[PDB]
This record gives structure tokens, sequence and C-alpha cells, in this order.
């Protein structure tokens, strides 16, 4: 439930975040899915963070590991 | 208001202090962030309700930087040090004044697990595969270091008790330095020449603590001067080796892998966990990257002319290593890949009703969950199984 | 001092053409020199500081930064663009892809004097520079 | 993009002005427009002026006020004089009918009405502020570190003071200031007695420059005892005080300090990577070449 | 397995990685990522090699050396490198060899730092060789990084 924030002036729109999250890949690439709820989507090339409650996250990292230029900051103390 | 109960909360390089000043006396609840395995064994147990857990994935990946893997509110804690006794990767310590001292174990008023450890001497061989294998760094060959990757311990031919005998024929010393040209028990020595003689004429000077039963010098030797012979007395054993026993966890990986049967290990928890390969969503091998003992792995893909139409899992465990911690349920990003219930915690020391409430605590199945609630957003929430 | 050289792409680069090629966002992201920390002390270059980039095959005026993307001690470049193509050497070496990666140049730290825009670059070269 | 008009007082534009080169820049780089105020003048500066004639005081200070009050927008400042003029003039014809009435009819001879629509901001409380660009969105535009520099604040006193009348919170400690400089990467040091004024306010910087001087003098011995490599400051009032002060200290009295004095706005576009010829750099006193050696 | 010789998606093709090679969880590569063995190949450290599991940072304009020793390794006496090729270690290059023969499918892209530096169009048909020899034990596909 942790929060992510991403840095939208070095954004590229690579959306390596997007397909590389746990979460997000939960609807399509899961059997019978569970949650179809999805942290990031690239809006205008950015990406912007949809889990503004900071609800599904799960400090995984896999979404720091995977932008290509460091962009996405992961807190892992409570907003 | 009033100040000198000063709580304070310092990340002192890899140590997360948490302290409680006073005038005179202190109170130093410090957790070692780089052992820590993001299990929840310490938020289980904590009697008052203060440690909760992180960003364990990040952490333990190094992707995380103003965190740790627990976060302990100080203000709450009661430094009774019950989740020092309880962790079973000793990654908590409890200092009162300037030392390690734990008033509960002092008075005895809670029982310790009983990781049972040893190594029996009359049957470890000086192998390395324990070491090797041991996922948390928790053995200790002692042994002297043989030629191999360094200088020797004692010797090659030392490393075993051997028996040998070297002789040679002064009639046939031509005192060329061939005999000693080569190995390192041979040394010639050439006194000095002198024409009273005229001839060269010295000694050649074997040792023990050097040789072989190479016998190559025999036939390096341009005259035929020099014999040789060998046998092993026994049994060798230089050295010892044993478990640290504030550091292993338990999970019989070395036990399984000994060769000759010598270490006794026996795992804290028992239960059962369970991995739902066809709830994993691929690329996440957190579960993988933090669990400790590596009981956790990725099937290997099949090859070609060999996938028999099974095409592959995603993620498998191994019961026979996993310690039944928790850091994968912890980690975990999924819906209920995960299935984490512990029957039977082992110890030493006779119980308490504290002991039969955590228990209780930590023997509740759990797994893990998507979308729990935001006013508790910074921490991590499972899911309770009936 | 010889200080081989390369020519190559960035995502502000991209973005900056596709504002346009007469933009301040395309003259801030092409003028650029991304060196060696090390190169940059040893030559003498301030950081951020305009640099006199002079090969075999021309001259440009361009700005010395450190980029990210660590070039090796002894190694330039340049984003693509009006300011590279200012010195990129013709040569084809008969292939019709010119040496737009790998040509020796020299490097003098040259402040105090301004960088030329696009237009001024092209139209001056040709001959057109009304302004 | 938030749009703020740009009030730009005197001495930013007349003798720093690279100091109002990097604040639009840097402003645009992060998300604010800062847009020209058309023919502002001196905010009747609060020491020199107010000391001489209240009444007149008010009556400049509001007509700077309705000039942007006219482009129906935003003050924006980097001064704190001109802040202490422009925002407690705004605020105090906010709320005293007498006066409003009393510059009103002063103004009129102008064909000119103040009404008290528009708010008045410190660009450094718009870049410290969440909801304008935040520290985490300054960090984020930062992109040479500025590593390895000990770095002084002196905040001013008419930005923060008195409390009673403005909104800043704690003038005895403040530290919001020291998390820009710590945005930026470089490291802020903490001196003794930090919340002391320059010594230039109220006129005295004119009228006795010696006694301004040791004011100034005991600052920087200070800053020199804590180690600092430069010193960042939020008004050009303070940054003229701490660099030509600098010099008349070294000739009125024997002390070398040789410290750089920068506007946060100046040390905002070095962190963003503008060129120190780009910032005018060479138009300081005391040379800033030292602190570049470190931090480039 | 997955190799970038002389690219640079990140900057040239932002999506190219979360779309064709790496991220995206294929049929046969349900594991997405984490089995993917991505090795970049350029004298820079490129956005491309952050994301990358290697990297073998050569000698801007001696690829042609590098691709001859990789190849020299594949036909099988590779021991006859010498102690360091392009500025690449012996030991890094059988490390990326052995990768490249165990693959079960792998694929090379290839761009500027192969179309734009000595030996314009020989750099690129010793990497074709190199795909044509490794085709040989696995299955292996050059591909070009067009640009428009
Ligand atoms: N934002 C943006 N995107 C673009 C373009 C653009 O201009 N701007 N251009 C588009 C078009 S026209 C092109 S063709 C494509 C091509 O773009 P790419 O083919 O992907 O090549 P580059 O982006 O130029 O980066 C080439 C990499 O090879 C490295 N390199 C240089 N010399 C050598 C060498 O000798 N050996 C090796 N092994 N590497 C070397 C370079 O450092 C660089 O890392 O991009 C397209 N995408
Ligand atoms: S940390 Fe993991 S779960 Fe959270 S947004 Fe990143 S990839 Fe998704
Ligand atoms: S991976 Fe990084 S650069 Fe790409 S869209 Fe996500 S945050 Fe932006
Ligand atoms: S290892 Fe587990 S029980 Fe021990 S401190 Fe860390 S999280 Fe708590
Ligand atoms: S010392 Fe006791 S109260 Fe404090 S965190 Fe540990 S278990 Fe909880
Ligand atoms: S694995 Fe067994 S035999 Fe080998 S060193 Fe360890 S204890 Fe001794
Ligand atoms: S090599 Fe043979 S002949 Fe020469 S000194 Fe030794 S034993 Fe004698
Ligand atoms: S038998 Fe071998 S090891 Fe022994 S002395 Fe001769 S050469 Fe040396
Ligand atoms: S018993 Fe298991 S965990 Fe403990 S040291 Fe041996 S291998 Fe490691
Ligand atoms: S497999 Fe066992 S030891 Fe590993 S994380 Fe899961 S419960 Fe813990
Ligand atoms: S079990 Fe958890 S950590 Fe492992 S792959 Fe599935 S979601 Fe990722």
């Amino acid at each position: 439930a942790f929060a992510v924030h991403v840095n939208m002036e070095r954004c590229t729109g690579c959306n390596n975040c997007v397909v590389a999250c746990p979460v997000n890949a939960l609807e399509l690439n899961t059997v019978n899915p569970s949650s179809t709820d999805k942290i990031y989507k690239v809006i205008n090339g950015d990406a912007v963070i949809l889990d503004v409650k900071h609800e599904l996250c799960a400090g995984c990292g896999i979404c720091v590991d995977a932008c290509p230029y460091d962009v996405i900051q992961l807190s892992g103390q409570p907003p | 208001s009033t100040l000198f109960p000063k709580y304070s909360k310092t990340t002192d390089g890899s140590k997360v202090i948490m302290e409680q000043r006073l005038l005179q006396q202190v109170n130093n609840l410090i957790l070692d962030n780089d052992i820590c395995t993001g299990c929840g064994i310490c938020s289980e147990v904590c009697p008052e309700e203060a440690i909760s857990v992180g960003a364990v994935g990040g952490v333990r990946r190094g992707l995380v930087d103003d965190a740790a893997s627990i976060h302990v509110d100080e203000t709450k804690c009661s430094y009774c040090g019950v989740c020092v006794i309880m962790c079973p990767f000793s990654a908590l310590a409890l200092k009162v004044d300037g030392e390690e001292r734990l008033p509960i174990l002092e008075k005895e008023g809670f029982p310790t697990y009983d990781k049972g450890t040893a190594i029996d001497q009359d049957k470890c061989v000086r192998c390395n595969i324990c070491d090797d294998v041991c996922p948390r760094d928790a053995i200790d060959r002692d042994v002297p270091l043989f030629e191999g990757e360094d200088k020797e311990g004692l010797a090659k031919g030392q490393a075993v008790e051997l028996k040998i005998e070297f002789k040679v024929d002064d009639e046939k010393c031509t005192k060329c330095g061939i005999c000693g040209n080569l190995c390192e028990a041979i040394n010639v020595l050439h006194k000095p020449f002198s024409p009273e003689i005229g001839k060269v004429e010295g000694e050649v000077i074997w040792d023990e603590a050097y040789c072989d039963g190479c016998n190559v010098c025999a036939e390096a030797c341009p005259s035929e001067a020099i014999k040789v012979t060998r046998t092993v007395v026994g049994q060798k054993k230089l050295g010892n080796v044993n478990i640290i026993d504030e550091d292993c966890c338990t999970c019989r990986w070395c036990a399984i892998n000994c060769p000759t049967e010598a270490i006794t290990v026996n795992k804290i928890f028992e239960g059962e966990i369970t991995f739902h390969a066809e709830k994993c969503p691929g690329g996440c091998s957190t579960c993988v990257d933090v669990c400790p003992a590596n009981a956790i792995y990725l099937p290997t893909p099949k090859p070609a002319k060999d996938m028999k139409g099974q095409i592959e899992a995603k993620i498998a465990v191994n019961k026979d290593f996993c310690i039944l911690c928790g850091a994968c349920v912890n980690a975990c990003p999924g819906e209920d890949i995960i299935y984490l219930r512990r029957d039977s915690v082992k110890i030493k020391g006779k119980e308490t009703d504290l002991f039969k409430k955590i228990k209780e605590k930590l023997f509740t199945p759990r797994t893990s969950k998507v979308k729990e609630q935001p006013s508790l957003a910074g921490s991590v929430e499972l899911k309770a199984v009936s | 001092k010889t200080l081989n050289m390369i020519t190559q792409r960035a995502v502000e680069e991209g973005i900056a053409m596709e504002i346009g090629k007469t933009s301040r966002q395309y003259f801030d992201a092409c003028s650029i020199i991304e060196m060696n920390e090390q190169d940059m002390k040893e030559l003498g270059i301030m950081k951020n500081t305009n640099v006199r980039v002079k090969s075999e095959s021309g001259e440009v005026v361009v700005k010395a930064v450190v980029g990210r993307q660590t070039c090796y001690p002894g190694l330039c470049h340049i984003r693509q663009g009006v300011w590279a193509n200012q010195v990129v050497p013709p040569r084809t070496q008969s292939t019709g892809a010119p040496q737009y990666s790998g040509f020796p140049v020299t490097v003098e730290p040259v402040p105090n004097e301004r960088l030329k825009t696009a237009l001024e670059l092209v139209q001056g070269a040709v001959g057109m520079w009304k302004g | 993009m938030h749009e703020y008009a740009f009030f730009l007082g005197c001495i930013a534009p007349n003798r720093y002005p690279g100091c109002e080169a990097s604040a639009i820049k840097t402003s645009e780089k992060v998300g604010i427009k800062l847009l020209p105020l058309k023919g502002a003048s001196c905010c009747p500066a609060p020491g020199a002026f107010g000391s001489i004639d209240l009444n007149v005081w008010y009556a400049m200070a509001a007509r700077n006020l309705v000039l942007a009050e006219e482009m129906k927008k935003d003050i924006a400042l980097i001064c704190n004089g001109c802040y202490k003029s422009i925002w407690e003039v705004n605020h105090i014809l906010k709320h005293n009918d007498e006066l409003r009435d009393n510059v009103n009819e002063v103004l009129a001879e102008i064909d000119m009405q103040f009404k008290g629509t528009i708010d008045v901001w410190h660009l450094a409380e718009l870049y410290y502020d969440d909801k304008v660009c935040g520290v985490q969105k300054i960090k984020d535009s930062v992109t040479t570190p500025l590593s390895g520099a000990k770095v002084a604040a002196h905040y001013g006193c008419h930005l923060m003071k008195p409390k009673k009348e403005r909104h800043f919170g704690d003038t005895e400690n403040p530290m919001w200031f020291e998390e820009l400089i710590g945005a930026l990467g470089a490291e802020p040091i903490q001196y003794r007695n930090k919340m002391q004024c320059c010594g230039a306010g109220g006129g005295v910087r004119g009228y006795d420059i010696v006694h301004a001087l040791d004011i100034t003098n005991e600052k920087l011995i200070n800053i020199q005892e804590a180690g600092a490599d430069a010193i960042t400051e939020l008004c050009p009032f303070c940054q003229l005080q701490f660099d030509r002060g600098q010099i008349e200290i070294k000739e009125k009295f024997g002390d070398v300090y040789n410290i750089p004095v920068l506007h946060y706005n100046e040390l905002l576009g070095l962190a963003q990577g503008m060129s120190p010829q780009d910032l005018a750099l060479d138009l300081h006193a005391i040379d800033c070449t030292p602190f570049l050696q470190k931090v480039l | 397995v997955i190799v970038y010789w002389g690219s640079n998606p990140a900057h040239a093709h932002p999506r190219h990685m979360s779309r064709y090679s790496i991220f995206p969880r294929g049929f046969f590569t349900g594991k997405g990522q984490k089995k993917r063995t991505v090795i970049v190949i350029d004298p820079r450290f490129t956005d491309t090699a952050n994301v990358a599991d290697y990297h073998l940072q050569v000698k801007q304009g001696h690829d042609y050396e590098l691709f001859n020793a990789f190849r020299m390794v594949i036909h099988g006496h590779g021991k006859d490198l010498p102690d360091e090729v392009a500025g690449i270690k012996k030991e890094t290059i059988l490390e990326v060899a052995e990768i490249m023969k165990n693959a079960r499918f792998g694929t090379t892209f290839f761009g500027m730092g192969l179309t734009h530096t000595d030996g314009r169009n020989h750099n690129i048909d010793i990497a074709i060789s190199l795909t044509r020899d490794l085709n040989k034990i696995s299955k292996w596909t050059i591909m070009a990084m067009r640009g428009h």
C-alpha cells in the first residue's frame, strides 16, 4: 500500500513501467484474474499513477528497476 | 511540557537505531537492515503492536533508501525484547545501557527458539559444501587453507598424514642442483668451492613437510640416485566445522546436502506452504529475490522437442528448504498465489501465557492481498484465511 | 586532445525537433557537448560553458556539459542536428554513409562567445543570413 | 503552468540581472510562468522611503499593486524588502478602510483605483508550496548535483518577520530555506546567530556604513567559522550588502573572506545547468570561481 | 536472449522495449523479462545498458574485431583469442558467447554503432555472418533498427 512518485519532467513515455508492474500484469496474464485495477497508464506521454489512494502497490521495485532513465522514486515510509 | 523521555529514531548507516533517552538510562532497539528478511514474525509477535512491515521487495532489492524493511513506533515500543528473541535471523538487538542485555531472558520469562545446530566433528571432513550452500553467512569451517586458492596451510602433502622415506647415493651425487631445482623439499647446499679439493661437494637435504610420492626427481636425477614410498594413517580432519547458532535459520540445505550426514538442524516452524502457479503474473520474481532460504525457484523452461504439450509453471517452492518465514507472502504483489500456515514452533524454555498468545498469533493462516485499505497506507496488510 | 567523437540521439532531442527545428527547445536540446568529467578537468572546461569543437571539416561553438550516459575517458558526443553536422566530416568510404560517429576533433575552452542558432548556422553557411 | 506577474524591483534588474534571468528560466522549467509587470517602479523601499513618509509609501506600493490588479494576476517577488512593501501594503489596505480611502483619493489624480483583489507571493514561497512547484519538483528539475558544497543560508528579516504579521511560522530556527538548498544537492550548514540582520535594512546602509558593515561582519565571521563556501540569500538588498560590503570591509577594516554571495535563483540556475556567463556571475564583487570549481 | 549491438532503444525507439523485445509476457515467454538475457554493446553506458543485464563497453570503432572474436569462439577454438579484444576481456567474451550458444531463440538488433563507423557495411555483414553461424546450434535472427 506504498506510494510511488513519477518525475514527469524526465518521463519519456517508454511504457516499460506499465508493462512491468506485476499489479498491472494481473488482468491479462493470470488465470481467473483477481483484481483488474492498474497503477500506471501513459497519458499524454508521461506515466500517470491511477493508484491515487495508495492501495495496490506492493513495494516490489519491478517498476523502479524497469524505467531506463531512473525517474520513479519508491517511498517505503507511510505517506 | 516535559522533555526528558526523548524518543529518537536515527538511521546510522545500515542500522536503524531506535532509542529512548533518560538522564542516565537509555534503551536502544537496533535493527540491522542488512540481515532483515522482511518476514513479519516480528510484527506478529510484538506484544505492544508497534512493529509494522514496509516495502519488503524494494528494500530487499536495494531500490528503496528512505526506509527499512520494518518500521517500529519507538513511542509505543516497551523494550521487552520479545521481537529480539522471536526473530528467526537475528537482525534485531536490544541494548539497555550500552550492552546487549535481555532482562526477560535474564529472569527466564520467555522461551527461545531451539534451532538445535551441531556438527559432529568426528564425521565432518572439512568439505566446503556446507559453507557453499548455506544461504545465510552462518557455517564456519575452521580449516587451514592449503594450496587451493592460497599458500599452503600446512602443505599439499600434509593435508593428508602419509609415510614417505627418501635416500640418495652419496656415491652418485654429482651435486647438480636438479634434485632441488624441482621439488621445494630438496635443498642442495654447495659448500664453498676451494682449489684444495678442486671438486664440487655438498649435501642434499630433504624435508618431509613438502614431499609427495611424485617421484619426478628420481628420474630428473641424471645419475640414478634416489628412492621413495607412501601410505595414509587413518584420518586427517585438519580443523573443525561447526554452525554459528544465532545466524542459522533451520533451512536444512546443508544438512540435506552434507556428504557425511554430520549436521543436525531442526526447523523452528512446521506447517505447509502452497504456490498456485496459475496466478503469478509472470515477471515478478520478488518472492524469489526475497526468500531467505532460497526455497523458491523459477522452474526452468524446457527446450523444444521436450515440452511435450506441457508449457511450464511460473513459480514453485521447495518444501524441504522453506522455513515458513513469511517474506514471500509479505512481498508478493499478487492476490492469493501463496498460502502460509505454521503449525508448531519448536522451543526450549517452558512456556508462558504470553507465549500461548504469541503461538495463536503466529499460527493463523495468511495469504497476499491486492487493494488493502488506504488508512494504513505505508505498510502491509494480508488476508485472513478462514 | 585528439579526443575521438561520436554523434547520436536523445529523447529530449527528438522531442525538440518535433516541437520545431527553429524552436528554443531545439536550440537547448541540440547545442550540447556531452563529454567525460575526467576529460573536462584535464582540458580545463568549466561545466556548462561554451567550447570550440573544431574538426578537420569545420568548427562549431557548443555548450559543454556532462552526460549521464557515461562516456569513457577520451570520447565526446553531440546530439545529432545542425550543430553536429556543422562539424561532421563528409567522408563516405564509397558507401554513402558519412563519418557520423568516430571522427577526431580538438576541443578549446572558449567562453564569452555566443552560440549560433540553427537558422544562423545553416543560412550563413549557404550565404543567406539576412537577419 | 501557473502564471504570476513578476514585480522585479530595483536591484535585481539594475545590478544583478542574472538573478532575474535565472528567475524566469528556472521558474519556467518548473511549472511557473513569470509575466513582466507593465511599468512597475521601485516598490517604495520600506526603509529608505518608509522612514521619510508612510503615506507616500502607501501610495506608491498601491500603484504597484493596481498595475497587477489591472493585469488580473498575482504578484511574484524575489526580494524580501519588495515583499515587505508590496505584500504588507496589500494586506494593510485590504483591511483598513480609512487608509484605503486616503490612498484612493491620492490615486484618483492619476485615474487609478485600489480594490484589493490579488495576492503577493515570494518566489521561494512558491517553490516551497506543494500546490505550486514543491521541493520534490525542484529536486526533479535539478540536473547538476552541486554536491560537495557547504552553503550557508541567510533568510533576511522582511520575509519572515514579524511572525504576528506573516504566515511562515517559526522565526527562531526555520529550516524551509535549508530544504530548498538541500534539494539542489548542496548541504546547508548551520552557523551561530543565523537569523541575524545583515545590517542593510532601514536605510542604515546609507546613513552609517561603518555600523552596517560591523553588523555584516559579525555574520561573515560566523559563516566563515562554520565553513561555508557560498551564502545563498532571497533578497537583493542582502546580496548587495554581503557582496559590496565584503569589499568595503576589506578596505575599511582588514578582514578578508572571499565568500561568494548568490541568490537562490542563481543557485537554482546553476543546478538546472545554466552557464555562469548566462548567470552573469562576473557582475559580483566577490569572485565565485572557487565555488564554481567545487560544484563543477 | 536479446542483443542490442550498437543501438539505444531507450532514446531512439522509446516503446520498443515495452512492446516487442523485453518486458512483454509472450506465449512461450510467460515469465516475461525475468527469463530474458539482455546484452547491450556500445562504448557509452546508455539507458539501454541501465536496463540491461550485461554490458560490453567496447572501444568505439573496434566492433569488427569484437565480432571476429565472437565468431572464433563460436567456431570452437576460442582459446586462440588474445588476452583482451576491443577493450573487452576474454572471460567476459566467453561468458556472453556461452549465453548465446545456450539461447533457445536469440535476436540481435543493430544501429548507428555499426552503420555509421569504420567499415560501414563490413560491420553489418560480419554481424550477419555471426548470426548465420549461430543458427548452427541455436536459432538467431539479426534485425535492423530502422528509423523512420
Ligand atoms: N528522439 C529521437 N529518436 C530517434 C531519432 C532522432 O533523431 N531523435 N532518429 C531515428 C532514426 S533516423 C534512427 S536511424 C534511429 C537509429 O537510432 P539507433 O540506431 O538506435 O542509434 P543511436 O540512437 O544513434 O545510438 C547508437 C548507439 O551506438 C553507440 N556507438 C557509437 N559508436 C559505436 C561503435 O563504434 N560501436 C558500438 N558497439 N556502439 C557505438 C552509440 O554510443 C549509441 O549508444 O533512431 C530513430 N529514433
Ligand atoms: S512497486 Fe511493484 S506493485 Fe508497486 S507500482 Fe511498482 S511494480 Fe507495481
Ligand atoms: S518507465 Fe520511466 S520513463 Fe518510462 S513511462 Fe515509466 S516513468 Fe516514464
Ligand atoms: S528478520 Fe523478520 S522477524 Fe527479524 S527483524 Fe526482520 S522482519 Fe522482524
Ligand atoms: S521490543 Fe517488544 S514492544 Fe518493542 S518492538 Fe520488539 S516486541 Fe514490540
Ligand atoms: S558439509 Fe558436512 S562434512 Fe562437509 S564441512 Fe560441512 S559439516 Fe563437514
Ligand atoms: S639431481 Fe641426482 S645427481 Fe644431482 S644432486 Fe640430486 S641426487 Fe645428486
Ligand atoms: S618425490 Fe617429488 S615431491 Fe618429493 S622431493 Fe622428489 S620431486 Fe619433490
Ligand atoms: S542449517 Fe541451513 S541455514 Fe543454518 S547454516 Fe546450515 S545451511 Fe545455512
Ligand atoms: S519459500 Fe519459505 S523461506 Fe522462502 S520466503 Fe517463502 S516461506 Fe519464507
Ligand atoms: S508469487 Fe508473488 S512475487 Fe512471486 S511471481 Fe507471483 S506475484 Fe511475483
